RNA sequence: GGGGGCCUAACCCUCGGAUGGGGGGACAGCGCUUGGC
RNA sequence: GUGAAAUGCGCAGAUACCGGGAGGAACGCCGAUGGCGAAGGCAGCCACCUGGUCCACCCGUGACGCUGAGGCGCGAAAGCGUGGGGAGCAAACCGGAUUAGAUACCCGGGUAGUCCACGCCCUAAACGAUGCGCGCUAGGUCUCUGGGUCUCCUGGGGGCCGAAGCU
């Protein structure tokens, strides 16, 4: 088991109701593959530095994890599958490194 | 990777006596699992020739060693070798 | 990949035959309603309409399941991967927890003991077949329908495939194994992946023997023939063309399109 | 294609010959210049002069559709650069803005033998 | 003239997200900072410019920005 | 009258009988006539 | 497009501009006098599997070491085999120009190849032109990396100048 970061972005331009459908695929699959949550954070919507999908705009997410690091690549393989999903991107969770401190 | 505590399963078992690490006995045995694993990694990763130049290393160095173990008492190797089976 | 063999005689020192590791374990076939008669070298007047067939070793008929639709949701296990004469491909034998048993072209990477199924409902799991218009964009496919509710004719040689490259409107965008660019309908079932036994182009027949058991006769060329026969006849000593090119019938044969012109199958496609 | 007076305004310039581009707010093309359409042939097409003169002329073009205000964007680095640009100023269109939007990988395509 | 670090205090500079933090590393271009104006040490350009590339690929920040008035 | 697009019901293909469903579609096929290879 | 040209492309609408789509290959800024590796060599990002290396604690086995003919393994680019893939580039090849000539330097085209899988090939200015290990013999300065309460001490790398000495 270790810790991660897994990232996701969503198609803003979908409507509330639909979502939460989306959200919903998110935990399934994550729970069929021993993904056990933590600290979740869920930033909304937010500026694109460029347009992904031709779409200026985009919903993101953010989560922290334990679980088998086996089936951590068979993981981000079943989130992308979704057409709303835009950028999976799992991450190892590293202690803040800090300077300026 | 092998987990810390995989080690210990090793460690305890093939130590002479408690707070033994690095008897002959010990090493060996720690090399052997380690040199299973790349090996078994390498039957895969046929490709991954870098690494098996550490397989090479670490198969002398444990080579190395049972020439020794053999050498001061033969007792201990016919039977640590036997143990961890090898030679053959 | 594929046997060898030394050359304790010629014609056997180059000739190689397939690996069948895959094949599991299963000589007969399914006697069920699975095999069926078969026969047959020329038209329904007796005479000759492709030359150069026939005296290929007996076969029995494996009946294929192309439509698979007709069990949507019911889910089914790779019972078997059998030899089939008749076809490049492996068949793959699966027993329905219907109870009923049906064979299928055996893609790649399936294997016994798949919980493969198909319908609209099924993932995009190999061995399951689904309407085109719900497979994911970019994703493998074979044994398509060409048009809706009229059973899988693209991609089923062996080691053929077609991939999905976008969709417009009720239709879906393939690349054929030719290479061909089209647009099939959206209710077009595929079954997901790509077609078993790939290693098949690479089978040597080795000696003219081996043809032979394939049904395929010896084969003249027009050159050794006599003007009578050919239009390149009159072989009055290895003679050139006398230009150009043109089959037995008289048609020039070296890049000459025989696709039909105003054909309707027309729109539908990009070269 | 119809009448507009905001625009914009494209420089691709060369070191074998500069060329401008006025185009509506959408990116569609209203008119163009170059050195050769001025008159220019071969070595003199590259010229700050000759992609001067080619400004004016597609400037002039241009406020004849009735063009005013144009947003320049820039792509090059022959002669003609800052020189076409400068040829702007003095055109009689309002030089809304300059950008450099000269493309460049990050690599990725093998080049010529240079 | 005008080191980037002094310009904030402390930080995170592994953290992908931060977009006002990072986005004061990377000019008016997209061009990732060179340590002769950011001013870090050795392993902290590194460590950072792995954390500016995480973010850029998000969409939290460009690859490049057309160069402005000149 | 020409050109583009859509439609379905002729006409064609197909679907565990279908008076119907699906696909193509005023095309294609076929009739008469035109010139050509 | 070049020194200037011409071949070439363009009214059958090219170059220049915008939008949409397919595909291959390589990774700008960071980036360097930088890092890693036994060498060949290795660079966007992500995760998985894995080799080596360094510092600290002074806990363990107790000379178990060093070298190494043969043997075995790796080994840039080109090249070869079967089958894929082929955007850019590009030997050969074609044309333009140059020249006394120009199988070349320059220009327009252009195919193997460059990429992937698997199997061969086994060469090189495979250069530090410096075989491996261990001890010994001033220092000054720049840099990388680790430990210690830290304008300095203590390890391991990467450079420059230079004691003695060698040449
Ligand atoms: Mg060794
Ligand atoms: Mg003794
Ligand atoms: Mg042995
Ligand atoms: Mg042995
Ligand atoms: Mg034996
Ligand atoms: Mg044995
Ligand atoms: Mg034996
Ligand atoms: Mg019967
Ligand atoms: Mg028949
Ligand atoms: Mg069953
Ligand atoms: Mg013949
Ligand atoms: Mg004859
Ligand atoms: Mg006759
Ligand atoms: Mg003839
Ligand atoms: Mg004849
Ligand atoms: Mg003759
Ligand atoms: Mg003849
Ligand atoms: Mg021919
Ligand atoms: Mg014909
Ligand atoms: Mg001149
Ligand atoms: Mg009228
Ligand atoms: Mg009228
Ligand atoms: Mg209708
Ligand atoms: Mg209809
Ligand atoms: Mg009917
Ligand atoms: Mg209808
Ligand atoms: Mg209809
Ligand atoms: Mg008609
Ligand atoms: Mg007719
Ligand atoms: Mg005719
Ligand atoms: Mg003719
Ligand atoms: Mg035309
Ligand atoms: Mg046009
Ligand atoms: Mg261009
Ligand atoms: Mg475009
Ligand atoms: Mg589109
Ligand atoms: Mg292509
Ligand atoms: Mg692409
Ligand atoms: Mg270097
Ligand atoms: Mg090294
Ligand atoms: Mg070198
Ligand atoms: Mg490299
Ligand atoms: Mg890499
Ligand atoms: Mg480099
Ligand atoms: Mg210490
Ligand atoms: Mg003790
Ligand atoms: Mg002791
Ligand atoms: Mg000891
Ligand atoms: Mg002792
Ligand atoms: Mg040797
Ligand atoms: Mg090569
Ligand atoms: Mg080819
Ligand atoms: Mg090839
Ligand atoms: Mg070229
Ligand atoms: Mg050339
Ligand atoms: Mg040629
Ligand atoms: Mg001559
Ligand atoms: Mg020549
Ligand atoms: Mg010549
Ligand atoms: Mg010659
Ligand atoms: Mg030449
Ligand atoms: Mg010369
Ligand atoms: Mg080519
Ligand atoms: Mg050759
Ligand atoms: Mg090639
Ligand atoms: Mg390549
Ligand atoms: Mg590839
Ligand atoms: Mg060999
Ligand atoms: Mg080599
Ligand atoms: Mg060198
Ligand atoms: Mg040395
Ligand atoms: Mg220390
Ligand atoms: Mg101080
Ligand atoms: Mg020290
Ligand atoms: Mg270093
Ligand atoms: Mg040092």
């Amino acid at each position: 088991m270790r810790r991660y970061e897994v990232n996701i972005v969503l198609n803003p331009n979908l409507d509330q109701s639909q979502l939460a459908l989306e959200k919903e695929i998110i935990q399934r699959a994550l729970e069929n593959y021993g993904a056990r949550v933590e600290k979740v954070e869920e930033l909304g919507l937010r500026r694109l530095a460029y347009p992904i999908a031709k779409d200026p705009q985009g919903y993101f997410l953010w989560y922290q994890v334990e679980m088998p690091e086996d089936r951590v690549n068979d993981l981000a393989r079943e989130l992308r599958i979704r057409d709303n999903v835009r950028r999976v991107m799992v991450v190892k969770s590293q202690e803040p490194f800090l300077a300026n401190a | 990777p092998i987990t810390k505590e995989e080690k210990q399963k090793v460690i305890q078992e093939f130590a002479r006596f408690p707070g033994d690490t690095g008897s002959t006995e010990v090493q060996v045995a720690l090399l052997t699992l380690r040199i299973n694993r790349l090996s078994e990694h390498l039957k895969v990763h046929k490709k991954d020739h870098h690494s098996h130049r550490g397989l090479l290393m670490m198969v002398g160095q444990r080579r190395r060693l049972l020439r020794y173990l053999q050498r001061e008492d033969p007792e201990r190797y016919r039977a640590l070798i036997e143990k961890l089976g090898i030679r053959g | 990949a594929v046997k060898k063999f030394k050359p304790y005689t010629p014609s056997r020192r180059f000739m190689t035959v397939a690996d069948f590791s895959e094949i599991t374990k299963t000589e007969p076939e399914k006697s069920l309603v699975k095999p069926l008669k078969k026969t047959g070298g020329r038209n329904n007047q007796g005479r000759i309409t492709v030359r150069f067939r026939g005296g290929g070793h007996k076969r029995l008929y494996r009946i294929i399941d192309f439509k698979r639709w007709d069990k949507v949701g019911i889910p089914a296990k790779v019972a078997a991967i059998e030899y089939d004469p008749n076809r490049s491909a492996r068949i793959a034998l699966l027993h329905y927890v219907d109870g009923e048993k049906r064979y299928i072209i055996a893609p790649d990477g399936l294997q016994v003991g798949q919980q493969v199924v198909a319908g609209p409902d099924a993932p995009i799991q190999v061995g399951n077949a689904l309407p085109l218009r719900f497979i994911p964009v970019g994703t493998v496919v074979h044994a398509v329908e060409l048009e809706p509710k009229k059973g899988a004719k693209l991609a089923r040689a062996a080691g053929t495939s077609a991939q999905i490259q976008g969709r417009e409107g009720d239709y879906v965008i393939l690349r054929l194994p030719s290479g061909e660019l089209r647009k099939v309908h959206g209710e077009c079932y595929a079954t997901v992946g790509a077609v078993g036994n790939a290693d098949h182009k690479n089978i040597v027949l080795g000696k003219a023997g081996r043809s032979r058991w394939l049904g395929r006769r010896p084969h003249v060329r027009g050159a050794a023939m006599n003007p009578v026969d050919h239009p390149h006849g009159g072989g009055e000593g290895r003679a050139p063309r006398g230009r150009p090119p043109a089959s037995p019938w008289g048609w020039q044969t070296k890049g000459l399109k025989t696709r039909k012109r105003r054909k309707p199958s027309s729109r539908f496609i990009i070269a | 294609k119809r009448q507009v007076a905001s625009g914009r305004a494209y420089i691709h310039a060369s070191y074998n010959n500069t060329i401008v581009t006025i185009t509506d707010p959408d990116g569609n093309p209203i008119t163009w210049s170059s050195g050769g359409v001025i008159g220019y042939k071969g070595s003199r097409k590259g010229t700050p002069y000759a992609a001067q003169l080619a400004a004016l002329d597609a400037a002039k073009k241009a406020m004849a559709y009735g063009m005013q205000s144009v947003d320049v964007i820039v792509r090059g680095t022959g002669a003609g650069r800052e020189q076409a640009i400068r040829a702007l100023q003095a055109s009689g269109l309002q030089v809304k803005s300059i950008v450099d939007d000269t493309p460049v990988p990050h690599n990725g395509c093998r080049p010529k033998k240079k | 003239k005008a080191k980037v670090k002094a310009t904030l205090g402390e930080f995170d500079l592994r953290d992908y997200r931060n977009v006002e933090v990072l986005k004061r590393f990377l000019s008016e271009t997209g061009k990732i900072l060179p340590r002769r104006r950011t001013g870090l040490s050795a392993k902290e350009q590194r460590i950072l410019a792995k954390t500016i590339k995480r973010a850029r690929i998000l969409g939290l920040l460009p690859f490049t920005e057309k160069l402005v008035r000149k």
